């Protein structure tokens, strides 16, 4: 069966580095047509997508975040990486990894979340 | 007797093409398909000797708007499934419109008066729907219409092209009466299910 | 963006009862919506894609419709399961873009 | 010798009529009248004794395609001017494109060959303007683009017709050189600004 | 040359009829595709467009007022009546009476517009 | 009903210099736009219609532009008697509809 699992710091203080990863199996990213998404429910908020990154290595970023996003992989590990830079308290969410395909182009499945506060 | 009425009567397998193009507010096509099953079936009329009375016109009008419709009637439901947006809607339209005219008016029965428009109409579909695939990351007309209208549209078209240019060798009355009602259903499929530009 | 707006927020419902959500885009989506089903402390199910499509294994009573900047999605025979919030996605675009969601309730 | 090439070249004419139908993104009318363009001029260089050894098609195909396209030109002229919303834009494009077509096909030298397309797009034009200045309460495409536009544009077509079917009686040369520069002029005249349903 | 002049109470009390009258030379309103237009710039406002009135006895009303106003003719006259019912204290405006014509569509002569104040 | 948007509500300009005056429909207005020139004590007087043909007598500096949904209208080699305040009418639909309105003023 596909499975996706997010991990991260649980706490930052703000103007720092959310480094989120994404582990998966059931699949390869390399397989061809195959895609991994990052999305957020920000506190209190309905879901927000932040990055795309595809089997052909290409990226897609939210422009509401495209300056401070960083999205990368490892096929070796099946693992996906979001950097996030400079934390602000508004980043206060649960970030969701999800699975995309070539046949249907939405995501089909998505990992339980990471839960991220981030204040002082 | 079967040989005079038989492809005269199955000239009428249109007339659903026409009903069902005109609900979906595909007008421009539904004239096409109208003017190709009248042409059509008068065509057959005319050459039955025993209602070659009716025909009011001359053999060689019926015969050239039988072939040049049904050639121009693959066109525009080929086209209709590209679903392009204008300008380059009524500019492809007037490319099939002025080619098929000058081509059939050459020769109604050479080579290229049907897959000219079918090689032609598949090569444009092909490239708008590659260009959409590399877009979208992913198959660009849904699994839903590929497996509703365009694997059964074409199926239905093949059937119809095999029927009239290979199997005709061993029988017409039947087999001709078969390809028109194989080539309505393929039109009937490869139509969109309505008409984005006017609903 | 494309801006996608579910007009219940919130929605209250008997159990064997039946519920409709409508959602309308900023701009059309060429019926590239989708409709997921979440719960707390478990990822979201997709139901729905390109408007009308079921998901295989999903029950039958979810329906969704539409075409061009205007669509909707229904709930049939409502089970006590089904007490989720719904989102709709527009997918039309790489630029992804989630509706406010439906948190359906008991009644 | 003017008898050969004036006629051949004086069908160029139709190439400023190309060239604003496509800078104003009337890329459908530019089609049919760069067609008319090529199928006139190749018709009048496969009359003349001198060049007849040019045309790599038959006269019969030359002559029809320049009285069809010439017909078609005409239609499509004022249905740009009818500027018609869609589905009926395509629709009234297709009735001109099949009825000029079985018409032409059946006599090309016959009455209501071009009168038959000037006369219903007239109609149809006279029709929807009147419904519109009953809608407006007043003179609906304003008094600049009837000034500027519709009577030039049909003045320079009236001129084209009866240098034609009139004066051309008198002299072939220099008249029928004449009606091809004054028909040229009143498909400019007649074409609307920009294309509105593309920019 | 052609007029138009406006007539009106110039001060009326809330919740009755202001009575508005325009009179015109110069052209007559039973000519072929002839109109008058009613139009009032409310106090401290952009203008509002009210009513018209035209040859073939046709008229139209602004849909925001069309259950108060009504317009009325007078050729015998050369006059036009404009009647607004319910007086609110929102009707503080200067009325303009304005001539249509059928080569032109808009208005091509106004008149110089009568000041109505209505309060308690 | 239609509404007309002239972007600059007052502006303040040198004598015998230029004036731009723009305006947006939120529908398009097939180039039936006409611009009035506004008194204080006197009856508008109509500059221009159709977008750009000026009214007989009226002084050539005063020029107007757009077809669809923008317009504009322009005063060259500006006057102190053209110091007044400029309306845009949509009259596609006999329902007409006035701009909020522009007051020019000297620097
Ligand atoms: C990629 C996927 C799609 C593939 C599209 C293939 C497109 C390439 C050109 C098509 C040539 C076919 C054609 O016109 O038949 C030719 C014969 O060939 C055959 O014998 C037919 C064999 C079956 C056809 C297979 C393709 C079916 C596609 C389905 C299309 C259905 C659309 C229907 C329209 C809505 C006849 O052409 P012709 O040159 O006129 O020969 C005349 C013969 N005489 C008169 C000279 C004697
Ligand atoms: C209302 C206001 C507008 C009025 C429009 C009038 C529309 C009614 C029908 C037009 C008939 C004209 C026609 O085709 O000529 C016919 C002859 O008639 C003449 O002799 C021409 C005389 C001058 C034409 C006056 C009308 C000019 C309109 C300007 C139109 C310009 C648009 C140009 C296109 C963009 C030829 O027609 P035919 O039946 O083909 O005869 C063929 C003759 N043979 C071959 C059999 C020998
Ligand atoms: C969009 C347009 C091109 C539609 C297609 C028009 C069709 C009917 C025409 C245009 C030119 C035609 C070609 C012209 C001449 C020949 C020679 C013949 O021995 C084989 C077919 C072939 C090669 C024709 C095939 C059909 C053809 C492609
Ligand atoms: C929109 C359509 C109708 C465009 C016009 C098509 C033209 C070319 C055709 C369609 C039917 C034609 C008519 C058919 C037959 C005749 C008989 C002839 O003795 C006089 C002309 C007349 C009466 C034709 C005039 C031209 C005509 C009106
Ligand atoms: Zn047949
Ligand atoms: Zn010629």
């Amino acid at each position: 069966q596909v499975t996706l699992k997010e991990s991260g710091p649980g706490i930052l203080q703000p103007s720092q580095t959310l480094s989120l990863t994404c582990s998966f199996s059931g699949f390869s990213l390399s397989t061809s047509g195959m895609g991994v998404s990052w999305i957020r429910k920000p506190s209190g908020k309905g879901l927000e997508w932040l990055a795309h990154i595809f089997w052909d290595d290409d990226k897609r970023y939210n422009p509401s975040l495209k300056s401070r996003l960083t999205i990368s992989k490892d096929t070796s590990s099946n693992q996906v990486f979001l950097m996030i830079t400079s934390i602000d308290t508004a980043d206060t969410a649960t970030y969701y990894c999800a699975r995309r395909t070539w046949l249907l182009h939405a995501m089909d499945y998505w990992g339980q979340g990471t839960s991220v506060t981030v204040s002082s | 007797v079967a040989k005079l009425l038989l492809p005269t009567l199955s000239s009428l397998a249109f007339l659903p093409t026409v009903s069902i193009a005109t609900k979906r507010r595909f007008y421009m096509e539904a004239m096409v398909y109208l003017f190709t099953m009248f042409f059509v079936a008068f065509s057959h009329a005319c050459d039955g000797p025993g209602l070659s009375v009716l025909c009011f016109m001359r053999r060689d009008i019926l015969e050239y708007f039988s072939i040049y419709g049904t050639a121009l009637s693959m066109w525009v439901s080929l086209m209709a499934l590209a679903d392009f947006d204008e300008p380059q809607r009524s500019t492809f339209t007037m490319l099939g419109v002025l080619t098929i005219a000058v081509r059939t008016f050459h020769d109604r029965w050479g080579y290229g008066v049907y897959s000219g428009p079918i090689g032609t109409a598949t090569l444009i579909i092909a490239v708008k729907w590659l260009k959409k695939m590399k877009e979208k990351k992913g198959l660009y007309p849904d699994k839903s219409i590929y497996t509703q209208q365009i694997g059964p549209g074409l199926c239905f078209g093949a059937l119809a092209l095999m029927l009239r240019f290979f199997f005709e060798e061993w029988d017409y009355t039947y087999v001709h009466s078969f390809y028109h009602c194989a080539l309505a259903m393929s039109f009937v499929l490869l139509l969109p299910k309505v008409n984005k530009k006017a609903g | 963006d494309i801006q996608m707006t579910q007009s219940p927020s919130s929605l209250s419902a008997s159990l064997g009862g039946k519920v409709t959500i409508t959602c309308k885009a900023s701009q059309d989506i060429n019926e590239y919506i989708a409709w997921y089903q979440h719960k707390p402390g478990k990822g979201p199910r997709l139901l729905i894609h390109y408007t009308s499509t079921l998901q295989p294994g999903i029950p039958s009573r979810f329906s969704g419709s539409g075409s061009g900047r205007d669509y909707s999605f229904s709930i049939s025979n409502l089970e006590p399961e089904d007490i989720a919030t719904y989102y709709c996605l527009q997918y039309d675009n790489l630029l992804w873009t989630f509706g406010g969601g439906t948190k359906l309730e008991i009644k």
